[PDB]
């Protein structure tokens, strides 16, 4: 058990986006580091993940990057066909405060940031249903992100015992 | 002209859709919604590498009897 995130098999959906639907428990492999539900948890749980010394208030960083990476790819994101309004109309509404954060803004921020994001999925339980992954990379690599139930996000980071 | 056709879940769930090739994308997700509960606005249908568009049928995306599609959906956001 303690080389099973060596063995993760992802396939590609669509042009770098991946699944697997590994049978784990989160808790097993990665500390959970809770990120506050205000709205703005998917961009802290980023934040706690690439920027030093973070804060209560580091997620506006992110939040910029995120405004880089959709004047760049948002117009050719498949996930934003879903969200239905041009690029200045959605990064008025992104750009506001506690405006939930998606699998949309992942995807851009990977290519954005040359990162790869994995969000795991759990259902009211530490059972894995899937992981989605942004980019090339693999776990160990990767900015690792727990979605629970609808719209919250917390940050992952693997487990020393497994590195 | 009934047929079938299977589509995997983001969750690793591989249902069987009961559709005819005059089916739009629209009409599809709304058979995913009786059977997952999933709205159709957060689906993202996919064949071939191809994320499928509303307005479209089975048939323009050349998708035969016995396809296999995914089905992945958005997570988080408004
Ligand atoms: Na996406
Ligand atoms: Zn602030």
């Amino acid at each position: 058990s303690m080389d099973f995130l060596r063995s993760l098999d992802w396939t590609q959906v669509i042009a770098g986006q991946y699944v697997s639907n590994p049978r784990f428990n989160i808790s097993d492999y990665f500390e959970i580091v809770r990120q506050p539900g205000d709205g703005n948890c998917f961009y802290h749980s980023i934040a706690e993940l690439t920027m030093p010394n973070k804060t209560d208030h580091s997620y506006h960083y992110i939040k910029r990057l995120t405004e880089s990476a959709a004047r760049k790819y948002y117009q050719e994101e498949p996930e934003a066909r879903l969200v239905g309004l041009s690029l200045e109309d959605y990064l008025k509404r992104m750009l506001s405060d506690n405006e939930w954060g998606s699998t949309l803004e992942a995807s851009m921020l990977a290519k954005e940031m040359g990162i790869t994001i994995i969000i795991w999925t759990v259902a009211a339980s530490d059972e894995v249903e899937a992981g989605i992954k942004f980019g090339d990379g693999d776990v160990f690599t990767a900015v690792n992100l727990l979605h629970s139930g609808q719209t919250h996000f917390d940050a992952l980071r693997i487990l020393p015992q497994f590195e | 002209d009934k047929m079938q056709i299977f589509v995997k879940t983001l969750t690793g769930k591989t249902i069987t859709l009961e559709v005819e090739p005059s089916d739009t994308i629209e009409n599809v997700k709304a058979k995913i919604q009786d059977k997952e509960g999933i709205p159709p606005d957060q689906q993202r249908l996919i064949f071939a590498g191809k994320q499928l568009e509303d307005g479209r049928t089975l048939s323009d995306y050349n998708i035969r009897k016995q396809s296999n599609l995914y089905l992945l959906w958005r997570l988080g956001g408004w």
